[PDB]
RNA sequence: UAGCGGCGAGCGACGCGGGAGGAGCCCGCCCCGAAGGCGCGCUGUGGGGCGCACCGCCGCGAGGGGGCCCGAGGGCCCCGCCCGAGAGGGUGCAAGCCCCGUACGGCGGGCGGCGAGUAGCGCUGCUUGAGCGUGCAGCGCGAAGGGAGGCGCGGCCCUUCCAAGGCUAAAUACGCCCCGGGACCGAUAGCGGACCAAGUAGCGCGAGCGAACGGUGAAAAGGACGCCCUGCGGCCGCUCAAAAGACCUGAACCCGGCCGGCCGCCGGCCCGCCGGCCCCGUCUCGAAACACGGACCGAGGAGCCACGCGCCGCGGCGAGCCCGAGGGAGCCCCCGCGGCGGAGCGAGCGCGAGACGCCCCGGGCCCGCCAUGCCCCUGCGGGCG
RNA sequence: GGCGCGUGGGCCCCUCCUGGUAAGCAGGACGGGCGAGGCGGGACGAUCCGGACGCCGGGCCAGGGUGCGCCGCCGGGGCCC
RNA sequence: CCGCAGAGGCCCCGGGGGCGAAGGCGGCGCGCAGGCCCCGCCGGACCGGCCUCUGGUGCAGAUCUCGGCAGCAGUAGCCGC
RNA sequence: AAACACAGCGUCGCGAGGGCCGCACCCGGCGCUGGCGCGACGUGAUUUCUGCCCAGUGCCACGACCGUCACCGUGAAGCGA
RNA sequence: GCAUGAAUGGACCAACGAGGAUCCCACUGUCCCGAGCCGCGCCUCCGCGAGCCUCCAGCCUCGGGAACGGGCGAGGGCCGGCCAGCGGGGCAAGAAGACCCUUUUGAGCUUGACUCCAGCCCGGGCCUGUGGGGCGGG
RNA sequence: AGGGCACAAGCCCGCCCGACCCGCGCCCCCCGUGCCGGCGCGGGCCGCGAAAGCGGGGCCUACCGAUCCUUCGCCGCCCCG
């Protein structure tokens, strides 16, 4: 008696004719080398400007990644007003601007205003009157301009008496009451009308 | 490697282990899973109960990050505290400097009640608790809290 | 084209090839079909016996 | 993995997350009105929002003799030199130092205003995972604030965006042709096609079909002279290390001469006597069969690879584990998320495990689903059984 | 206990049966054999009588036989186209 | 376990070779065997024992494919005009 | 060939805005035609004849609209489907 | 009258027919019953020179055996090599039986098989104007 | 068709609807799968009888049917801003 789990793989399509549906990866090392060469050439062409732009810090979407940050597309106009800059100037000094995005809370605005202030503190501009030597002395930045770092959680301390004042002495009853409130009201309403049938007939 | 395979040890024998009376033909029973209720009914009934038919209601698009719900048992709580702080907190069974643990920061939503706890007060913040989890926590001197 | 209908010619020899297997020694003491009132009383008498009760403390 | 599916066989997306790359804008409508691209154009040219605030080219390029013996040594013995060059190819036999190359260079390149036979709806056809409709289309009807939120209809909210006009680099794909490489084939193989003439010779009214054929030697040195012969040819010798003489080597089947024997295989023997022996492969209850295939010889000739599932063995780590894509100029070095495991059951709202044990089996308890009794707070909610 | 292959046309003997005038016919049953079992014998045979097998030397002997082919025999009692 | 083709190593002054490699023909020896080794003649430039790795890896058959070729046989036949 | 054709015999449809056929569409043939015509069928020179059946199936009614038989349209109910 | 019959035409019929059938005259190797002859081939020679087929081989009788042997058991015969003829054997050769059956293998044709499509007929709407009138239901 | 049955399992009379609700196990056929059929139980509610008792139909061995779809019934859950 054969006892197996059934396969869930689709039959192949277009094997001897039609479009080519097979992808090989023999060019992986060559693609690596080519991408690096392109990056190096482009960096040489714009020295000493960094390859990347400064981009905002945003929260990851759903409830599953709620408490962490990543890199976003561009800063909103409210943040720029917080630092007193225009979209033209921001794009001039290497800042990404996204007028499609809207802030949903003040904590995001504060975080990104602080980010902009740091970047402006760390940025230097060269005039067309600067001699060629001091331009040669500049260092070209690598990678992401200022990476987003998520710290690991720590353990704090509190008072048992203070915490005992913030919850009822039967918390499970409290939680189960809030979960069932909508369905318990539906039963009550249907029961009251069922009583109106008792009196309406007499 | 082909040197060590069983097929290479059948050269000189004529039918290669498939028999004389039967032989090796193409598809003597059909292709795939065909015949499940007909000539393969015995096989399907012995090993695959609940293969045919429908059952339950259907959702046209499941929202995958709404149904997500990780849980932690009350006996894994103290492992979230590093060892040095661990011995420090255990030594002083303080009621004014009790450790505070927020399991949501570690990636959990609900606290269940399998296992036991060390005898020492502690504060635990979560979004939901089980009935027994709260009972065991309060018998060791701790208090549960709800965190945004 | 007719073929044979039935034979038991070789079946007794095949049965004895590895001996006649006896049942397991746990099939004799199963509770599979015993009277429920008897089974319930047996459970409660054991639990209240201090010398054979598995209740903790 | 939601779903579609004689709910059978089968089929099947997207979001969130991690990377490569990164760039934004215009027209109409509205204001001015020929200021314009002036033989055009007012049936609208031209200009504007109005108030608050890596490729190619060129070059140079080191270092060995003596003896023995061979048709010729790159061979054998002895003793040396060069090295940013001991990748290779050629040369009369295995060459860093006999020749060309290889390593090391240089040059050039507040106001105004947002798109109609349209969107949508009814009926019908195709299409999709899209399920009382995923996208499109025909016909009929046809608008003002409008669209969407993976089950329809009516009502009230919230969250989000503005169709029926237009432009845009990068990260991605890929044959011919050119360059480089290979645990690939080695002349019945490899492309049909290694051959001064292949899509050729040849076949078909035509659309089309389509072969076979590689190799003397270091050097053509490609065969002196002489003697027979009516000529055709023959002998003898010549070149060469060798005829290797239209050519490397030259097997099997089949055959001619000379020389020895008299019927196949196995066994015994002082060798032709004695004894034994049906034709293999195959389907079949059963083959020596008047069952089929097989004249003979050579070469070729048939369970490999990819993905999925189950179980077994071994290695590393272990409540954890993990060369993902990719990034660092290191095929082998460094960094590098999901995922799977860690808790189950339940159609679902959801609820959620400790009590025993070297191991195994079995009992006993605990969690979820179903049904009940008692108690009580915050109550079709909690607790105990 | 786990994983897995082949097989799923059978036939014959002994004794016991059913249909059929019968059949080297068709269909069943306990045990054995051939299939898949070499060797000696039954003149000759897949199955009968003995005996179930590595390569050899020696001995004993089952079944069946002992005029000659062709290894191996006599004695006694009875019958005899 | 024997054998075939190829890859990475070893082969005590750096494995065997025009003082003659591969291949062919004939003959001993070794091994239960698949096979291996040596000797003589031919030939004229390459070859491989052991350890690890890899596979388009072993033929008597397929009315098998391609090539060569026998008996039949000095046979049938070389009769229209 | 006893098969097919044949002259002859008979039936059926159509007066052009029609009939029969082609044809994806646009458009065509009979038709440079008009009932002494065109198209569709059966029997098969001459002579002599060709009986009965309209229950079945088929065809036909400028027969009839009895019952049934669509979308559309319109009436009632409904928050709307 | 198994089971004739009237344009699915009945009956009859002169002329005609490489049509099917019976008889008579004449004629004859069709025959009784075969004989003789002519030319070409065959046959022998010089020149030239193939195909098919082929497990191996090639004498019989009986037995047993896949129930009709060249080979096996038991008997009987036979130097070896060739020619002209011949048609008893070699279950002679020529072809994966066309008859019969099976396969969840086809195709041609038919229809009152089952599921449908062109075509045609019929109704309403759009194309689609400008006037008058009748009837039946609000 | 074969078994069974005598103050009865037959016949007559009286009252009734156990020809019920919830949940398990076993037997037969058998791969120890399904289906039909039967039997043994734990609870609820009932009938008859003075009571003990018996009753999940016609004394026993035959009298019948999956997935998908439709329809009906109790109590609840979902339509995912
Ligand atoms: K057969
Ligand atoms: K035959
Ligand atoms: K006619
Ligand atoms: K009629
Ligand atoms: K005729
Ligand atoms: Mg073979
Ligand atoms: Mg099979
Ligand atoms: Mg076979
Ligand atoms: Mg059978
Ligand atoms: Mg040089
Ligand atoms: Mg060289
Ligand atoms: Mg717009
Ligand atoms: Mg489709
Ligand atoms: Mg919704
Ligand atoms: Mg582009
Ligand atoms: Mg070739
Ligand atoms: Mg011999
Ligand atoms: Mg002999
Ligand atoms: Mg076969
Ligand atoms: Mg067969
Ligand atoms: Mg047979
Ligand atoms: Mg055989
Ligand atoms: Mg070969
Ligand atoms: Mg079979
Ligand atoms: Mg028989
Ligand atoms: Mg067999
Ligand atoms: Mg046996
Ligand atoms: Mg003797
Ligand atoms: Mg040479
Ligand atoms: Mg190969
Ligand atoms: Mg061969
Ligand atoms: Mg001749
Ligand atoms: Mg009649
Ligand atoms: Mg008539
Ligand atoms: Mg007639
Ligand atoms: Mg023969
Ligand atoms: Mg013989
Ligand atoms: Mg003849
Ligand atoms: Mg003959
Ligand atoms: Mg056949
Ligand atoms: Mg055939
Ligand atoms: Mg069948
Ligand atoms: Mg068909
Ligand atoms: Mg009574
Ligand atoms: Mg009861
Ligand atoms: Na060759
Ligand atoms: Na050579
Ligand atoms: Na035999
Ligand atoms: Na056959
Ligand atoms: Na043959
Ligand atoms: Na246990
Ligand atoms: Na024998
Ligand atoms: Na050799
Ligand atoms: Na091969
Ligand atoms: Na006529
Ligand atoms: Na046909
Ligand atoms: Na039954």
């Amino acid at each position: 008696g054969r006892n197996v789990a059934f396969s869930n793989m689709r039959r192949y399509k277009c094997t001897n004719k039609g479009p080519n549906l097979i992808k090989n990866w023999f060019n992986q090392p060559a693609r690596k080398i080519r991408r690096r060469q392109t990056r190096l050439q482009k960096a040489k062409a714009i020295f000493p400007c960094p390859l990347q732009k400064l981009r905002p810090s945003v929260t990851r979407c759903s409830q599953k990644f709620n408490l962490t940050q990543r890199i976003g597309r561009g800063f909103t106009l409210r943040e720029l007003q917080g630092v007193g800059l225009s979209a033209g100037k921001a794009r001039q000094i290497g800042i990404a601007v996204d007028p499609r995005r809207k802030n949903k809370s003040e904590e995001s605005v504060a975080r990104n205003v602080a980010r902009l202030k740091e970047y402006l503190s760390k940025v230097t501009i060269f005039s067309k009157q600067a001699k060629p030597e001091e331009i040669q002395q500049a260092i070209q930045h690598q990678g992401v301009v200022m990476p987003v770092v998520n710290p690991k959680p720590v353990i704090t301390t509190g008072s048992i008496a203070e915490a005992k004042k913030e919850v009822p002495e039967n918390l499970f009853m409290y939680l189960r009451n809030a979960r069932t409130a909508r369905n318990r009201a539906r039963l009550a309403k249907r029961d009251a009308e069922r009583e109106a049938a008792a009196k309406t007939k007499g | 490697p082909t040197r060590i395979r069983k097929s290479r040890k059948r050269r000189g024998h004529r039918q290669m282990g498939y028999g004389r009376v039967g032989g090796h033909r193409k598809h003597p029973s059909g292709r795939g899973k065909a015949g499940g209720l007909q000539h393969k009914r015995t096989s399907f009934d012995k090993y695959h109960p609940g293969y045919f038919g429908k059952l339950g209601m259907r959702n046209y698009h499941v929202r995958r990050n709404i149904e997500y719900n990780p849980t932690i048992n009350i006996d894994k709580i103290w492992s979230l505290i590093p060892e040095e702080q661990r011995d420090g907190f255990l030594q002083r069974k303080s009621t004014t400097e009790a450790p505070v643990v927020d399991v949501t920061r570690f990636g959990f939503f609900k606290v269940l009640g399998r296992g036991s706890l060390p005898q020492c007060p502690i504060i635990i913040k979560a979004r939901y608790f089980s009935s027994d989890a709260e009972k065991k926590l309060r018998e060791v001197g701790g208090v549960p809290l709800l965190v945004p | 084209a007719k073929l044979k209908n039935h034979t038991s010619k070789n079946q007794n020899r095949k049965d004895h090839r590895n001996g006649i297997k006896k049942p397991k020694k746990s099939a004799y003491t199963s509770h599979k079909g015993m009277c429920p009132k008897y089974l319930r009383n047996l459970r409660r008498s054991r639990a209240n016996d201090p010398r054979q009760s598995l209740r903790p403390n």
